[PDB]
């Protein structure tokens, strides 16, 4: 899993 | 607004390493500090990529794929630029508070790691690369590798990549410029782009070794540890297609 990268791409900003 | 002006406005602010110059240097201390700096630069690189026109139109899996493949290329190229702009000397300017000088270069095993990165800055200096050429070249490095079996949005990717190639062409033409000298310059800059795969291969060898050998006690922050963990199996399964301008 690539939890942090996916979060940074999906979050607003 | 022009495409290159949009690439310019999203340029990340320079980050500080938070390196205490009153404490003596060591190779381990510098490598450890740089991994933490790298993690923060990579978080800023995600925000940067998201604002690149076209990038967000690719499938989310492709966005993740491209950032994971290109991370070291992006870091070394931006470092090459900061080093080239700071001085004409053989210095690596990782951060304004963490510059690898000639005294720092003499630390055990500093030079063998630094030589590949010094090659990037020396080449930008030798070719007298402009800010507009640099901006186009850095976006092209994000688009320099794809999976063996390609992307989910392959067609759209090829269109976006061609657009930034034409954008690099437009930057070259601004200087000011002779038709023959333009093709010569295009050839040179794309040759430097191609050579980034070789620079990165050398940097990842050290990166992967220091990440995997836990007895070295070299820490990587979560952002870098996650990328490295994802990338190591992709290299071992041959799951990488390094795009080249010259065959
Ligand atoms: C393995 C790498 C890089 C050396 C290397 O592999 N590069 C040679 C290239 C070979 N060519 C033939 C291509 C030329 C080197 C460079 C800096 C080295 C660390 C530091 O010293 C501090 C510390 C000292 C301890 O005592 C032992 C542990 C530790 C963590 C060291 C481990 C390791 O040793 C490192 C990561
Ligand atoms: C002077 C020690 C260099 C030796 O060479 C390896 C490649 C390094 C990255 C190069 C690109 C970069 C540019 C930056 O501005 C901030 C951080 C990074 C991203 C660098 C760091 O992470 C450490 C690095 C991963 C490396 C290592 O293996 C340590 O374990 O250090």
């Amino acid at each position: 899993e690539n939890a942090l990268l996916r979060y940074l791409l999906d979050k607003d900003d | 607004p022009t495409l290159v002006s949009l690439l310019e406005v999203i340029e990340p602010e320079v980050l500080y390493a938070g390196y205490d110059s009153s404490v003596p240097d060591s190779t381990w201390r510098i490598m450890t500090t740089l991994n933490m700096l790298g993690g923060r630069q990579m978080i800023a690189a995600v925000k940067w990529a998201k604002a690149i026109p076209g990038f967000r139109n690719l499938h989310l899996d492709d966005q993740m794929t491209l950032l994971q493949y290109s991370w070291m290329s992006l870091m070394a190229f931006a470092l090459g630029w900061r080093s080239y702009r700071q001085s004409s000397a053989n210095l690596l300017c990782f951060a304004p508070d963490l510059i690898i000088n000639e005294q720092r270069m003499t630390l055990p095993d500093m030079y063998d790691q630094c030589k590949h990165m010094l090659y990037v800055s020396s080449e930008l200096h030798r070719l007298q690369v402009s800010y507009e050429e640099y901006l186009c070249m850095k976006t092209l490095l994000l688009l320099s590798s794809v999976p063996k079996d390609g992307l989910k949005s392959q067609e759209l990717f090829d269109e976006i990549r061609m657009t930034y190639i034409k954008e690099l062409g437009k930057a070259i033409v601004k200087r000011e410029g002779n038709s023959s000298q333009n093709w010569q310059r295009f050839y040179q800059l794309t040759k430097l782009l191609d050579s980034m795969h070789e620079v990165v291969e050398n940097l990842l060898n050290y990166c992967f070794q220091t990440f995997l050998d836990k007895t070295m006690s070299i820490e990587f922050p979560e952002m870098l540890a996650e990328i490295i963990t994802n990338q190591i199996p992709k290299y071992s399964n041959g799951n990488i297609k390094k795009l080249l301008f010259h065959q």
